[PDB]
């Protein structure tokens, strides 16, 4: 989670520490202010992105490359 | 964690006060509220003794007659006798005492044999899925003969 | 909120609180800035 | 640590950096209301309470006295002699 | 997880309390200010025992503020959270991320994010509580919740738990 | 597709420590980096795209003949052999028959096995289930 | 964040609060019921007795030069390597009109005052369209 | 004050010292700093991630500092960090990094001759370190191959060069003479390759001190508390020299970054880091001998950190080991016939300023509270009750609260009143006689009075010395003065 | 030593030596805002026990 009135994020174990039986939901220390989760689209997104980039280089130089790797002279 | 990894506190190896080593001590969830009880008391009588110079209906006055007797802040303590009342699963300790004598042969790691003793484990392939460190120790048969010995040990109200 | 942490140790636990003169507090504070570290501790170890 | 009460080897006598201590202590000890081991005959002073007590040998405070090693032997003020 | 273990302590008896029985005022002191505590270190120090054989030892005045200390050591019962394996108890709270369940007196909070996705929040209890097809698990519904997670900040303690697998859910 | 897995397309070439598992849910390649990140958190859907069979990281498994059909077979050939284990052979004895109760668990066995239409093999799950109380009876 | 003090007497709180600060004591004090609020306070002017943001602003500055103790194979290249980010910073045309309106005003025989308007004056436009150049003197003129 | 906390109060036992691996550094570090302005681009608050941003300490006392909460007064101030782009010396390792190299090959980073060397088996004896490393680069400084075997061994075959420094910078040369000024990439990249064994034996220490953390890498910032701004007439607010001179390394490195990143005249780069290694150096130590002094824009030098502590009024000198203090008063001295050999005359005018906190006690609760009605002017009376919560409160601004109920257990800074204890000093007491216990006697007009026979210890005369006056604070501090 | 006479120099050689400086000195002790083991401070005032009988 995070606060973006103090633009600072924090995690579960932080929020659940941070958890009242009357706020069923979050508050921030520094901010008093209530979180919003993160991570969620964009690393996802950023992930499958580079994982292309990742494969941009399979039949590229990692396939020739182990066409260098059957007698690595 | 669950890999039998608890704090260095913890640690299979403990010390007591008089520095020799000993067992780590756990505790199946009920008889820990059985020894509770007898402190509780054995300082009922105590603090008393100073002063001087089903069980779910009685459990309560058993428990708030003993809470005055402490520090009053405690039904939190209580959060955890009620709880333990509540998921109580033995009385009588030779019933534990049995079932301890029963279990402490297991060749286990205490914070298994009491979990296992603590645990309302009806299956035997629960333990290899519910305590997963419990998976090649005791097999389902030496660990269901155990449990089903459990169920009727399953002392209930 | 009577919480401590040394974080880059990842310690929540094992503080304590220590009475120093000021200009000790900032002594150390410039042994850092200049890389040295004066770890102080409670207890001896050399005994 | 903790040389034996029969093998104690230090002086039987009261350093006065022993005295001074001990009376600060006791005076800090008795201006909080610590209770007072001796009948303050009117002294209000918790300086000269102590002097009172020590007098008497009513303060039951004990030394500590490290060795350079690191030991210890434990006398109580009330064994001390004072000069 | 209940232990019995053998813990020290660190007391200050401040100067009124010098009287011929002080000693009194320790054990004193001590349940009234150790049962009922959560630490970081050990957990919820429950019940001191052996009430009579506490070791007692000796004091030492701290020099300024002239307050005797002590270093007793006990043995007392605790309850101690960890990380896998599994725990019971019935819920009592809720919210809309989860319910926080009642465990010894640890309110454990399990979040459905880690439990099995098939119970979604249908928000429509009151009490509040999750209606799944299996099971209904109300508030004082019981629970099997294995532990994936914990926080210890010094006197505090809150975990992390999860049912997604079986044996769990709803008891 | 060959040695990298269907996931990330980790090859065993940049990564030769990979390790191949598969579920008998669905028996997928994948490596273990998926795998355990997978059901680390429990039982959830398998990540291949179609696969919607929720599935748990325990259940997991090794192929050893990289044969889907065969293992799947074999693992037939295993829930049978282990249930119909109790068939009678030997503990028939009369040649035609001791060839005809294994022609009979084969068939039962090919049924589940040859899978082509397994509904009678359904059927037979249900005498396999039924198999569950012959092996009792 | 907000990362504000404020202080009040919480034993009257009756207002944002009559509160005095003796200096002498290094002290604020409720002047309603003399709690003292917050103390050890810092000097004030001893701090400054011991000694352009307006113009240099936040990047800052400082005259590098040679020691005694340096022979001039180290001296001159603190000449030659203090010559490398000159253009980075507009800044020359910043401190060079300065200098130059200072060579300007004080040639000029003009109060000192004078200066920093100009030093001002040129700073506060110091970069429009209408600028655009304009042969950089009209403005320091 | 000073809120109560609940970590256990120790005190310190032990001081381990060394030096700082940059991972420490980065783990403690609350940010990263990267911009050399102070103030927020629009000459309000404070640039995030600039030269003080408020995750370090703050000051004010008017803000929070919002790492760790609020107190100007309460926060020690948090670490920052910088990383630089290229790795630079240490000043006060450059000696014991040319000595270092002498003694290991620069190639495979073995050490030179060993223990096979009679006289090394004669050095690795030293229980000393110190020494060992001084006797050991006795045997290796002039030693010039990396050899091989010598039986009754490592190899790495290579001549070693001979080095010098010269100013921020160590050239070596071999003879196969390469005179190539050596990086300090290749003397960091050595050091990360030597033996654990080695460098223990070296004289350092794998937990505390690896040789590769003479060399810096990353740069732990110092917070605001350590280098503070003189807030001063609402524009002169002005800044510390610790300060400039890390904007000053800042920008220096925030320009070789770039040098790197967009071309490269590769001697133009040669000197670009050169001079930030000048800034780095001098903001340590700006005295270093055979180097410029560091100006500042007045042309004085810049107070490098190493002079502040560096002789009187350093840290150590002038701030820990002796200080200005409170509860002390100075006048001229006057002699008496008429005092006691132990009193001192004291004027009313002081004893109305000092002050002792006492405790209310059964055996004196209304002798104070008479005080207390005295109030702050008349002699006999007193300038703050403490309340046991801690708190504290002027009586003067409290006669609107007027009558005040004591309670055991709180206290009244009290004036000094007649034979209290306090402790008197005539500079510059070369003996401890020059400091002995007197009694108060309050007296008029303003100089102490002292008897004359107690003259001769202080080695005063009235001819205007002045001496000074401490008076106790506690119960016990004033016992440890009457009887010692 | 850093007290004396060359007060940087020696704290450097000690952070590189991993000095180990246990505080018994006066010095010491003085820094840190202590109680030196000196005089009044050269041993321990104990709580006697009973003699708290009366
Ligand atoms: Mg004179
Ligand atoms: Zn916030
Ligand atoms: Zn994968
Ligand atoms: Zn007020
Ligand atoms: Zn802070
Ligand atoms: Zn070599």
């Amino acid at each position: 989670y995070m606060c973006p009135i103090c633009l600072t994020k924090y995690t579960q174990l932080e929020a659940v520490q941070l958890l009242n039986f009357d706020r069923t939901e979050f508050l921030c220390s520094l901010c008093d202010e209530p979180l919003v989760e993160d991570d969620s689209g964009k690393k996802n997104k950023e992930k499958q992105d580079k994982l292309n980039r990742l494969m941009d280089q399979i039949q590229p130089i990692i396939d020739s490359l182990k066409k260098i790797d059957d007698s690595r002279i | 964690a669950a890999t039998l990894q608890l704090g260095q506190e913890f640690q299979l190896k403990q010390i007591n006060h008089q520095g020799e080593e000993e067992e780590l001590i756990a505790l199946n969830l009920s008889e820990a509220r059985l020894v509770i009880k007898e402190a509780l008391v054995e300082r009922r009588r105590a603090f008393k003794r100073s002063q001087k110079k089903t069980r779910e209906k009685e459990l309560e006055s058993i428990d708030v007659l003993l809470e005055q007797t402490t520090g009053g802040n405690n039904k939190d303590l209580k959060n955890t006798m009620q709880y333990l009342t509540n998921f109580s699963r033995f009385r009588d300790q030779e019933t534990v005492g049995a079932v301890i004598q029963l279990l402490k042969s297991t060749g286990l790691h205490p914070f298994e044999v009491a979990q296992l003793g603590s645990l309302a484990c009806d299956t035997a392939d629960e333990a290899k899925t519910l305590i997963p460190s419990l998976n090649n120790k005791i097999s389902d048969d030496e660990l269901e003969r155990i449990l089903k010995e459990l169920s009727n040990l399953e002392t209930l109200y | 909120h009577n919480q401590f942490e040394c974080k880059g140790c990842d310690n929540k636990i094992d503080i304590y609180q220590i009475h120093i003169p000021y200009a000790a507090k900032l002594l150390f504070q410039e042994l850092m800035a200049m890389n040295i570290t004066p770890r102080l501790y409670t207890d001896r170890s050399r005994d | 640590k903790a040389i034996p009460k029969d093998q104690r080897a230090t002086t039987p006598y009261m350093t006065k950096y022993e005295r001074a201590r001990i009376l600060g202590t006791r005076a800090l000890q008795i201006s909080m209301n610590a209770p007072v081991f001796v009948d303050l005959e009117g002294e209000t002073d918790p300086l000269r309470i102590a002097m009172k007590e020590l007098a008497e040998k009513k303060i039951p405070l004990v030394i500590r006295r490290y060795l350079p090693d690191g030991s210890f032997e434990d006398w109580s003020v009330e064994e001390l002699i004072v000069d | 997880m209940f232990f019995i273990k053998d813990l020290s302590l660190n007391i200050t008896l401040h100067p009124s309390f010098f009287g011929p029985r002080m000693k009194q005022y320790l054990k004193t002191k001590l349940l009234e200010e150790v049962e009922g505590s959560c630490t970081g270190k050990f957990g919820y120090i429950l019940c001191v025992l052996d009430y009579d054989n506490i070791d007692i030892q000796r004091g030492r005045i701290l020099p300024t503020d002239g307050s005797a200390e002590f270093n007793v050591k006990y043995r007392a019962v605790v309850f101690k959270p960890f990380k896998g394996e599994v725990v019971d108890g019935t819920v009592v709270s809720c919210s809309q991320h989860g319910f926080e369940v009642q465990v010894g007196p640890m309110k454990v909070f399990v979040t459905k994010h880690l439990m099995p996705q098939d119970l979604t929040f249908n928000a429509g209890s009151n009490p509040p509580s999750y209606q799944s097809s299996e099971d209904v698990i109300t508030i004082k519904s019981r629970i099997r919740v294995k532990i994936e997670g914990c926080i210890s900040q010094v006197s505090s303690i809150h975990a992390i738990g999860s049912i997604k697998e079986d044996y769990l859910g709803a008891i | 597709n060959k040695d990298m897995c269907p996931i990330c397309k980790t090859d065993r070439y940049l990564s030769p420590d990979v390790k191949f598992l598969v579920n008998p849910e669905c028996y997928h390649r994948i490596c273990e980096s998926c795998v355990d990140r997978i059901f680390s958190l429990g039982p959830a859907q398998c990540p291949y795209k179609g696969c919607d069979k929720i599935l748990r990281k325990n259940k997991f498994k090794t192929q050893i003949f990289d044969d889907v059909e065969v293992e799947k077979e074999v693992d037939i050939r295993k829930r049978v052999f282990n249930v119909f284990n109790k068939t009678i052979d030997d503990f028939n004895g009369d040649l035609v028959e001791y060839n005809k109760y294994l022609e009979e668990v084969e068939d039962i066995i090919y049924k589940l096995d040859h899978g082509i239409d397994v509904a009678k093999t359904e059927e037979k799950l249900r005498t396999y289930e039924e198999l569950n109380k012959q092996l009792i009876m | 964040p907000n990362l504000n003090i404020v202080l009040t007497c919480p034993e009257c709180k009756v207002y944002p609060p009559k509160i005095v600060e003796r200096f002498s004591e290094g002290d604020v004090v409720c002047a309603l019921c003399g709690l003292v609020l917050s103390d050890k306070l810092v000097d004030t002017r001893s701090e400054w007795r011991t000694f352009n943001p307006l113009l240099d602003g936040n990047n800052l500055s400082t005259r590098i030069g040679k020691g005694e103790t340096t022979d001039m194979r180290f001296t001159k290249e603190l000449n030659k390597a203090q010559g490398k980010n000159v253009m980075d910073k507009k800044d020359n045309e910043v401190q060079a009109a300065f200098a130059k309106i200072t060579m300007l005003c004080d040639a000029a025989e003009l109060p000192k005052i004078v200066k920093d308007c100009a030093k001002e004056a040129y700073k506060l436009c110091h970069d429009e369209k209408t600028l655009k150049g304009k042969s950089m003197e009209s403005i320091m003129a | 004050g000073q809120q109560y906390s609940s970590a256990p109060l120790r005190t310190v036992k032990e001081v381990q010292f060394g030096l700082f691996s940059p991972e420490e550094v980065r783990a403690i570090s609350v940010a990263k700093i990267r911009f050399p302005e102070t103030m927020d681009e629009t000459q309000t608050r404070a640039k995030i991630g600039g030269l003080n941003d408020p995750r370090l300490g703050s000051i004010d006392r008017n803000l929070k500092c919002q790492t760790c909460q609020e107190g100007m007064n309460e926060c020690p101030g948090h670490f920052g960090h910088i990383d630089l782009a290229k790795p630079v010396f240490h000043v006060g390792f450059i000696a014991k990094i040319k000595k270092v190299c002498e003694c290991v090959c620069m190639h495979c980073g073995k050490l030179l001759l060993d223990e096979h060397n009679e006289l090394m088996r004669q050095a690795l004896a030293i229980k000393d370190s110190k020494k060992r490393f001084a006797a050991i680069w006795t045997l290796c400084k002039t030693k010039m191959v990396c050899e091989t075997d010598v039986p009754s061994r490592g190899g790495c075959g290579n001549t070693q060069p001979t080095i010098r420094k010269d100013g921020l910078k160590l050239v070596g040369s071999w003879k196969k003479p390469e005179l190539r000024v050596l990086s300090t990439e290749e003397i960091l990249n050595i050091f990360k390759h030597i033996s654990v064994k080695d460098f223990t034996s070296l004289g350092f220490n794998e937990v505390f001190s690896r040789p590769e953390w003479m060399i810096l890498t990353c740069l732990p910032v110092p917070p605001p508390p350590v280098r503070p701004s003189i807030s001063f007439n609402e524009s002169q607010r002005g800044e510390d020299d610790l300060t400039f001179k890390l904007a000053d390394i800042l920008k220096a490195n925030i320009s070789l970054e770039t040098l790197e990143h967009n071309g490269a005249p590769h001697h133009a780069i040669e000197e670009a880091e050169s001079l930030l290694q000048f800034h780095v150096a001098t903001y340590m130590d700006n005295d270093i001998a055979g180097q410029p002094q560091a100006l500042q824009k007045s042309g004085r030098p810049v107070k490098s950190i190493r002079a502040r502590l560096k002789g009187k009024e350093g840290r150590i000198r002038g701030n820990l080991m002796g200080k200005r203090v409170d509860f002390s008063a100075r006048t001229v001295i006057s002699g008496d016939p008429n005092l006691e050999l132990d009193q001192v005359g004291v004027p009313k005018s002081i004893a109305k300023t000092l002050t002792y906190p006492e405790v209310v006690t059964p055996y004196n609760i209304d002798r104070l509270t008479q005080l207390v009605r005295n109030g702050p002017n008349e002699h006999p009376g007193a300038k703050y009750v403490i309340r046991d919560s801690g708190d504290r409160i002027d009586l003067r601004y409290s006669k609107r609260a007027g009558d005040i109920q004591l309670q055991y257990g709180w206290k009244v800074e009290r004036h000094i009143m007649d034979n209290d204890p306090v402790l008197f000093n005539r500079q510059p007491s070369l003996h401890k006689m020059s400091m002995m216990a007197h009694r108060v006697k309050v007296i008029p007009y303003s100089t102490f009075r002292l008897n004359l026979s107690v003259t001769s210890p202080y080695n005063a005369d009235f001819d205007g010395d002045e001496m000074n006056l401490h008076v106790p604070q506690s119960e016990e501090t004033r016992a440890e003065l009457s009887q010692l | 030593r850093c007290s004396f006479e060359e007060t940087v120099e020696i704290l450097f050689e000690a952070g590189a030596s991993a000095e180990l400086d246990d505080c018994r000195g006066v010095s010491e002790n003085v820094i840190l805002g202590q109680m030196a083991p000196i005089g009044t401070g050269a041993f321990d005032v104990m709580i006697d026990e009973e003699s708290l009988v009366k």
